RNA sequence: GUGAAGAGGGAAACAACCCAGACCGCCAGCUAAGGUCCCAAAGUCAUGGUUAAGUGGGAAACGAUGUGGGAAGGCCCAGAC
RNA sequence: GAUGUCGGCUCAUCACAUCCUGGGGCUGAAGUAGGUCCCAAGGGUGAUGCUGUUCGCCAUUUAAAGUGGUACGCGAGCUGG
RNA sequence: GCUGAAAGCAUCUAAGCACGAAACUUGCCCCGAGAUGAGUUCUCCCUGACCCUUUAAGGGUCCUGAAGGAACGUUGAAGAC
């Protein structure tokens, strides 16, 4: 079933009457406007393309402006597609807002995790460090061996090594929906979601449930 | 089931059958007479 | 081969359709049909059918015998059908038919419900008997086997679903 | 005098459409390969592609003898150490029916850039509808 | 006997195995061992059989109503299995 | 005219003759728990006292604490008992 | 296991039809059209003259310079560059 695009506002807590503190992520879900509808006849698959937010009129290019003008919607900060289930049907220019999640109870949140930059093996793959003392010679956080010997004679593909960590697409599944707040355009989910404050999140009803 | 290189009729109620390229002995009187060759 | 030598007698009220390989039988019990092997002659004659091999088909006699047996079972199918009887042995074991579904209480923590296929009907005279009726011999045998598989007769008291005409052959543990 | 050599800029190639339903896989792939390479032309030259374009229809109806429909296995390795993957002939026909014909013919074609250029002229389809009516392919019986 | 101190062709590759001993040139022909569906030159050759495991294309004692050929015995229309 | 050795550490990867979990046949299988064989390599598969030890013996765990190959895997990665 | 002959019977198998495991293919997550087999969809931009010969997917001059991009600057929960 289709999802929505919001932004990570931050984290807080919700106190319940029986004395439980729920950590929540606050997701601001403004209305998403349908910009294009794909169908089997023309595109080969069924999907809707949406936009949300706002963009500076002098910062939106002529091709994007023309694409928005065909749908008759104001420019947003991006475009996202959601695949369409069999029963679902939408029309170009229609607004979809946060009460879509009114009775969902579990969501799948996708965002871009924070970038850690170039990371060593100890941090990136939880490699164990070698001895801090007892003779160790300049080899305290180094990876150790990386292969066997003549018989393979190479390093195997997929070897765990140091490199870029984070700053990639991550999904967290089956988060409790704590509060759907229609007139505030707020979605409150329980737990942490990928990304930094102010980043874009895609929220979808949980597929595993 | 006995899995053996040499399967044989252990009594008179035992029957040698070939099921999908496997010589098997199915007895109708004693369950511990079941054999497959392999 | 030789089983195939004996023709199958068509009684009155049952008629035969032959389309080369696919043959259909009609009767008071319903529609039975199958496609025979590519290596068997079937020929309707005076109230009988006869079976024989083609040419250039090795082991056409074995297929002829198989086809003869299947057709003979079809004939007894559309007339008076076939019946299978099951017995439930063991304390608390019970059965009941609700239309197309048999409900079995076989000592599990969950109910057991079996969905009968198209041409099979069931009825329980008592709560520990099951009687199946149908035209297809293979299908009724398959249904009886499926019912038996839920709780196979165990060899120490004979408890479980079993065919009415079945010998269980229990045993003792060590002594006493 | 020197023997004739085909000139790549003056070779004339025709379009043929073959129907694969019921044909034995290898015995069809052999004829396909020899006509893709050009060995049927008297102008055959080993270093220039003088073959024809072939359209193959009904790739999922190709036939194998014996027990190969469930016993012929297609191996390939992904490049990772886990690596080795396999699919039977039935599984390949169910997933990508075109590739059984494609890899049979590719195995029967010469190796190197010319062999790949030759393979480029084979067009395999699962149905019996192709998109190359503008090329006016002639019917070929194999 | 060959290699060593011998190239060429075959055995996928493969001193020492099979065929065969390179004076030089030829965009001529016949053969050897090995081959003749495609990679890859030449039989999708002809006739008669066998095999159904991809046997062919790795492995023994031993095991089995897997089939094809002999060769001879029983039991049987007074009725055999 | 040099292919660094046992053990530890770090990092592994494959085989299956399977230690655990999964499926099944037989049992001298009532149940619980076992014995034995067949299928199965997806994942998992201890911390210590002693000793340079691998191993082993002990002490406590664990669903289990598998067997092997990889220059007795790994010193242009560490140690150097 | 069902039905079932070869082999009047038996037989899960030869024809035919059911079940059946963490293994296999999917289902879940991520990369992914340099998939040279380089795919698809939507939107935006540019519709002026002349000259030469070697004649053609030819060159050269004048006018023109779009949509976009880059560069520079202020920077970032992006980053070795």
């Amino acid at each position: 079933m289709i999802g929505l695009v919001g932004k990570k506002v931050g984290m807080t807590r919700i106190f319940t009457e029986d004395g439980v503190s729920i950590p929540v992520t606050v997701i601001e879900v403004e209305a998403n406007r349908v910009t294009q509808v794909k169908d089997l006849a023309n595109d080969g698959y069924r999907a809707i393309q949406v936009t949300t937010g706002a963009k500076k009129a002098n910062r939106v290019t002529k091709p994007e402006a023309g694409h928005f003008a065909k749908a008759g919607v104001e420019a947003g900060r991006g475009l996202w597609e959601f695949r369409l289930a069999e029963g679902e049907e939408f029309t170009v220019g229609q607004s979809i807002s946060v009460e879509l999640f009114a009775d969902v109870k579990k969501v799948d949140v996708t965002g871009t995790s924070k970038g850690k930059g170039f990371a060593g093996t100890v941090k990136r793959w939880n490699f164990r460090t070698q001895d801090a003392t007892h003779g160790n010679s300049l080899s305290h956080r180094v990876p150790g061996s990386i292969g066997q010997n003549q018989t393979p004679g190479k390093v195997f593909k997929g070897k765990k090594m140091a490199g870029q960590m984070g700053n990639e697409r991550v999904t967290v599944q089956s988060l409790d929906v704590v509060r759907v707040d229609a007139e505030r355009n707020l979605l409150l989910v329980k737990g942490a979601v990928p990304g930094a404050t102010g980043s874009d999140l895609i929220v979808k009803p949980a597929v595993k449930a | 089931m006995k899995v053996r290189a040499s399967v044989k009729k252990l009594c008179r109620n035992c029957k040698i059958v070939k099921r999908d390229g496997v010589i098997r002995v199915i007895c109708s009187a004693e369950p511990k007479h079941k054999q497959r060759q392999g | 081969s030789r089983v195939a030598k004996a023709p199958v007698v068509v009684p009155a009220g049952v008629d035969v359709k032959i389309n080369g390989q696919v043959i259909t039988i009609k009767g008071k019990n319903g529609e039975l049909t199958r496609t025979l092997n590519d290596a068997v002659e079937v020929k309707h004659a005076d109230n009988t059918l006869t079976f024989g091999p083609r040419d250039g088909y090795a082991d056409g006699w074995a297929q002829a015998g198989t086809a003869r047996a299947l057709l003979n079972s079809m004939v007894i199918g559309v007339t008076e059908g076939f019946t299978k009887k099951l017995q439930l042995v063991g304390v608390g074991y019970r059965a009941a038919v609700k239309g197309n579904v048999i409900n079995l209480s076989l000592g599990f923590s969950h109910p057991v419900d079996h969905q009968l296929p198209a041409g099979i009907t069931a009825e329980c005279p008592t709560q520990t008997e099951i009687v199946l009726k149908g035209a297809d011999k293979q299908v009724i045998g398959q249904v009886a086997a499926d019912l038996r598989a839920y709780r196979r007769p165990e060899p120490y008291k004979g408890k479980g679903v079993r065919y009415a005409d079945e010998v269980v052959r229990t045993k003792e543990a060590k002594k006493k | 005098m020197k023997t004739f050599t085909a000139k790549p800029e003056t070779v004339k190639r025709d379009w043929y459409v073959v129907d694969a339903t019921g044909k034995t896989l290898g015995r069809l792939a052999t004829e396909l390969a020899r006509r893709l390479r050009g060995k049927h032309k008297a102008e055959y030259t080993p270093h220039v592609d003088t073959g024809d374009y072939i359209i193959v229809l009904n790739a999922d109806k190709v036939a194998v003898t014996g027990n190969k429909r469930t016993d012929k296995v297609y191996y390939h390795h992904t490049g990772h150490i886990g690596g080795i993957k396999q699919a039977t002939f039935e599984e390949m026909i169910a997933r990508r029916p075109e590739r059984v014909i494609e890899i049979a013919v590719k195995g029967m074609l010469p190796k190197g850039p010319l062999g790949r250029a030759m393979f480029r002229k084979l067009k395999v389809y699962a149905g019996n509808e192709h998109n190359h009516a503008a090329q006016q392919p002639q019917v070929l019986d194999i």
